[PDB]
RNA sequence: CGGCAAAAUGCCCCCGUAACUUCGGGAGAAGGGGGACCCACAUGGCGUGUAAGCCUUUACGGCCCAAGCGUGAGUGGGUGGC
RNA sequence: ACUAUAACCAUCCUAAGGUAGCGAAAUUCCUUGUCGGGUAAGUUCCGACCUGCACGAAUGGCGUAACGACUUCUCAACUGUC
RNA sequence: AUCAGCUUGUUGGUGGGGUGAUGGCCUACCAAGGCGACGACGGGUAGCCGGCCUGAGAGGGUGACCGGCCACACUGGGACUGAGAUACGGCCCAGACUCCUACGGGAGGCAGCAGUGGGGAAUAUUGCACAAUGGGCGCAAGCCUGAUGCAGCGACGCCGCGUGAGGGAUGACGGCCUUCGGGUUGUAAACCUCUUUCAGCACAGACGAAGCGCAAGUGACGGUAUGUGCAGAAGAAGGACCGGCCAACUACGUGCCAGCAGCCGCGGUAAUACGUAGGGUCCGAGCGUUGUCCGGAAUUACUGGGCGUAAAGAGCUCGUAGGUGGUUUGUCGCGUUGUUCGUGAAAACUCACAGCUUAACUGUGGGCGUGCGGGCGAUACGGGCAGACUAGAGUACUGCAGGGGAGACUGGAAUUCCUGGUGUAGCGGUGGAAUGCGCAGAUAUCAGGAGGAACACCGGUGGCGAAGGCGGGUCUCUGGGCAGUAACUGACGCUGAGGAGCGAAAGCGUGGGGAGCGAACAGGAUUAGAUACCCUGGUAGUCCACGCCGUAAACGGUGGGUACUAGGUGUGGGUUUCCUUCCUUGGGAUCCGUGCCGUAGCUAACGCAUUAAGUACCCCGCCUGGGGAGUACGGCCGCAAGG
RNA sequence: UCGAAGGUGGGAUCGGCGAUUGGGACGAAGUCGUAACAAGGUAGCCGUACCGGAAGGUGCGGCUGGAUCACCUCC
């Protein structure tokens, strides 16, 4: 059965990115929408919107490609997963691509990046890495 | 394996083979020569290797190799043996230390003297 | 690093024996009331 | 995979079965 | 010729019992502990069962039952002998 | 390839040349065979060897728990068996 | 777990007792509990820690010195005194050992400091002082202190210093090599100056003592450190290695020897690998060897590995404990996270500073002490609690395909045999023959009869089943799958350690049956020999019933579930729009299977590739060089084979 | 009463020796044979059963990790 919706979202993104699709659709949830918000604000995806589906609602994500058709996402990794979950304090927050990437952290203040969490002095669960 | 499989069974390291079990944790042992004889090595090489049968103080009967050119070992001769393998001989893991106890340093040696128990010329 | 759930049995002391099997009860530590008996029943949060 | 490994294993197994056959009564009487 | 013949063990109640096995056995395996008398618990427990009492389709009825009679087993203390 | 035996070969005869298993045996003469155990000392006893005078598969072979006023050997206890 | 059961004051209660104190700590009675696969109960090993070593870190190994806690004091029990007792230099008893005895009886305990013997590869003086610090008694002076402060011995370790510095040549002698020219040792040497560190001699000489003492003095170290003079380069260098890893090569000697070696491998008269000499390199009061631990080793992979063919997917399912879980609302603040308080001894480590002539070393002040306990804040995620939803899952209804399974009955062809005709002299078999059958009438041919087993064509890379597997026909009973509608429940899902069931063939038991085939076994042939291949016979078995076994190249050599990632083309089952004859694989769309080719991607390669070996998440099984060995021992299972 | 040591008894469990006996590893050149690798001269291997001096042979079922399929006339 489906165990990790977040990892399934990340793999849909990765598979669409490898296939040079301009479009990727998936069932909607609040957490996935928040991750889409962070990805868009950090400039990794072009734009996202949420339609409605036959049963519930869908999430639609536009993949950003450069003029010469080079992908704007180099990698997508799921860090904390069901089973082994990863939490980090405000001081040992992870670095992605030596700081060139972004780590998404679920704090009690919401979804933040590694830099935002470090600046606000908070910790939480390390959801994923984007670079 | 899965993380759950790890927490259930864990990782077991490989066991280490004990070397020179006759020494019993000592760098050297003293023994008495049960029999002093000679033997022939494995096929690719050929010589008359000099080997002594030593009964150590750890109550283990062990076959030891005699380095150097000439030796003065006979029956009932107290020797000090160390660890060291000789590739040619199949089951020899010990060498007799020259210049300790009954065994004498080699004669007319001028290089690597400390490894054969030969004093400096006066 | 995984979170592991472990279970442990303690022996509590209730005077009137109002607690059946399956009830969420609350305990508080106390001085040894016998061998192996170190807990005192405070109250039953919810019966079952 | 080479059939050499199967051949080595089968020779070992065949020899063991032959040994078992040769000492059936001796084993039964000793156990 | 050979433990032949003798001697020895022997009961009851507890504890505890090996290889092997065809799972039934072997087994009473082997090995060990107590045993007399008096008193108390004890007008106890158990069996029986009369009067009393209760009940009924009332009789050659059922239940219960002090009294009486019979009787173990245990526990504690004491007594005597090799 | 020391010596020893012979996995192997040749040859004669037969209906076929004894397989499994066991073997100094209720079968073994030589013989108290040889080795090991048990004893201070063991021609008996137990284990094994195989050179089976002259074992051998329903005149069954090899084992086998339980059983035996059967035969054999050893130990404890017990004793006028001594 | 090649140790699955353990426990009877044992688990709880009541009354007593006992203790400084609670408590089966003890006791009487009562109840029958308590622990255990989250590993009880056994077996083995072990003092624990701050720390130490290694490592980039995680981790691994360790518990020497110093510091804290525990345990013990010849072995085993016991109490006494006391505020406090494992009472090391106390007591009682028993025991072993050693000693004295007038034989009646007595004495002793180095795991305190030195020391002795023994064991061992191996570890020191039967030293000085209470001057300093700590401790006991005393009002105090003071006394005691093998605690302690010092010294002695051992390159055992770390650190520091010296063994000389400047000048000195067509570069002396000697050595060694040589192309016989010369080159190298080599600025090295010889010589000319300079300086004396450290040692040696002489002189002076401490701090440690704002101490102790109401006496006049008081330092064990120690006349040491140290300071100043004197003389003179004068008294001061070895070890390993030099084929590659891995800095550093020539000559002579020897010849598969003697020997070397960590691995690869070197010794066969011209060895840069043996031995020795020149030269060189690396270290240096050291240099090597052995032993042990970490690293390299991502080679147990949390960080940070794998399982088609290299070792590795259980033969396949069901399912227990466990692990894990769709969308959404509220709440808790258990995890998570922020902050604060207490603690995390000192020493050690690290940063900075200071003091020893520097360093080692020592002191001071931060950090560290990755944790735990209390309060306060947050609610995204995980979890709990209370709800809601339908996309997962399941039910309902309507259809559909099928060698799915079990039982009963039954059909035809062919083989074999039996009976009776006709009919003769061969038949059969092979690469070629012979055993064999037949002349007592065989083979052939025709008719009739008995019996068993397997089901031609359909029939395939086609269907069904979890796998093993399943097709002559009919009937009875029965399992699953798919499609459509979406009526219903509303997360009821997934995986599954152990466990249970099923599981080809062979084999085993009991009872039947037995045509063909056919291990074993007989002959014949081939062969040098044929315990085989080939031929003729042929018993178990193959078949049925009821049970055991529990293995296979049980293979797709590919565990299950889920989502996503170009296409093209066959074929099986079902729904539906449009060409429309609507006959037609017309064509399309969609769901579920089953093949082939092929992108991206993956792989050591072969190859896989929407039926993944691609991209990911959950759960399970398994691997850790090859043999020994899937074997021995133990155990469980089985009638046995054996698993 | 409890109680160390001692005595008696029947068992556990860990090792050593053991006459005889099984296999394993290695050993230039011994003996016997040709089993496998090329279709290895009977394709090989897996399970099982029987048999054989030995490798091995044969039966039943299974797998491909088995080689060769020339010419092939109509279109």
């Amino acid at each position: 059965t489906m165990t990790d919706p977040i990892a399934d979202f990340l793999t849909r993104l990765r598979n669409a990115n490898s296939a040079y699709h301009d479009e990727v659709t998936l069932p909607h949830s609040k957490l996935k929408a928040n991750i889409a918000e962070i990805l868009k604000r950090e400039g990794y995806i072009s734009d996202y919107r949420t339609e409605d589906a036959r049963v519930g609602k869908s999430l639609v994500v536009q993949l950003k490609y450069g003029p010469s058709r080079e992908r704007s996402i180099a990698g997508l990794r799921r860090v904390s997963k069901p089973g082994l979950r990863v939490y980090a304090k405000s001081t040992n927050l992870p670095r992605v691509l030596g700081g060139l990437g972004v780590a998404i952290i679920s704090t009690s203040s919401g979804l933040l990046t590694d830099r935002q969490a470090a600046r606000q002095g908070v910790g939480g669960e390390v959801l994923a890495y984007v670079w | 394996p899965t993380i759950q499989q790890l927490v259930r069974k864990g990782r077991r390291d490989k066991i280490a083979k004990v070397k020179t079990a006759a020494l019993k944790g000592s760098p050297q042992r003293r023994g008495v020569c049960t029999r002093v004889y000679t033997t022939t090595p494995k096929k690719p090489n050929s010589a008359l290797r000099k080997v002594a049968r030593v009964k150590l103080t750890s109550q283990v009967e062990v076959t030891a190799y005699i380095p150097g050119e000439g030796h003065n070992l006979q029956e009932h001769s107290m020797v000090l043996v160390r660890g060291g393998r000789v590739k040619d001989l199949p089951g020899v893991r010990y060498k007799i230390i020259r210049g300790s106890l009954d065994t004498q340093g080699v004669k007319n040696r001028k290089q690597a003297r400390s490894r054969y128990g030969a004093k400096k010329e006066k | 690093g995984k979170i592991i759930r472990t279970t442990k049995k303690v022996k509590a002391h209730d005077e009137n024996g109002e607690a059946g099997i399956g009830d969420r009860v609350s305990l508080m530590e106390t001085r040894p009331l016998s061998a192996t008996k170190r807990w005192r029943l405070v109250e039953i949060l919810e019966k079952a | 995979g080479s059939v050499i490994k199967k051949r080595r294993k089968r020779m070992s197994k065949k020899k063991h079965r032959k040994l078992l056959r040769r000492t059936r009564v001796q084993r039964r009487k000793l156990g």
